[PDB]
């Protein structure tokens, strides 16, 4: 890049269905993909899972 | 047939090959530098990506330098007037066409680096238009080389 400066860790939050599959890499699980495949393998993937509350 | 005032035209052809290509390259470098130094204040990461109009301007001055050196190494005191006329034509052919190529490179480069920070896809269009603008000086280089190849061919 050069249209923006970053020098501090940036985050993207995703949520996906747990049955999902990437079509940029078929034959992969989403979790396995984040670590290995995603941006040259240099992605740090962190847990962010939360459970059910009570829905009206 | 080979008079005394004959290397005057060759000296003017050796001067005008580098003078007008340097004027064109100087217009291109000035316009593109005003563009870069106003578009890379906020986007400094693509500074070294935008120096390509300035390089395309400098290749025009290199084109003028090559023709001026080749005309310089064919001068002489007792040369023909035909040789002086061909060297004048070969100097003007590269000079006043590299001037136009430098005008085009400066205008296209300014307008392309001022808008390539907004749209990142415009860079491969700016490079493509600057190729057509630099082939304008390459044509004058080809005409100057083909003239200077015949400056001393069948000369008495």
């Amino acid at each position: 890049m050069a249209t923006a400066l970053y020098t501090a860790n940036d985050f993207i939050l995703i949520s996906l269905p747990q049955n999902a599959q990437p079509v940029t890499a078929p034959g992969s699980k989403t979790d396995s993909w984040f670590n290995e495949t995603l941006i040259g393998g240099r992605a740090f993937v962190s847990d962010f899972k939360i459970p059910e509350f009570k829905i009206g | 047939l080979c008079p005394v005032y004959a290397p005057f035209f060759g000296a003017i052809g050796c001067a005008s090959a580098i003078i007008f290509t340097s004027l064109g390259a100087a217009y291109g470098t000035a316009k593109s530098g005003v563009g870069i130094c106003a578009t890379c204040v906020l986007r400094p990461d693509l500074l070294f990506k935008n120096i390509v109009p300035v390089i395309m301007a400098g290749i025009i001055a290199i084109y003028g330098l090559v023709v001026s050196v080749l005309v310089c190494y064919s001068l002489g005191q007792k040369q023909a007037l035909y040789t002086g006329f061909i060297q004048l034509g070969a100097g003007l052919s590269v000079g006043l066409s590299g001037l136009a190529a430098g005008f085009a490179i400066g205008i296209v480069g300014d307008a392309g680096v001022r808008g390539s920070s907004q749209q990142p896809r415009l860079f491969v269009g700016m490079i493509l238009i600057l190729i057509f603008a630099e082939v304008l000086g390459l044509y004058g280089l080809i005409v100057a080389l083909l003239l200077n190849s015949r400056a001393t061919q069948d000369v008495v």
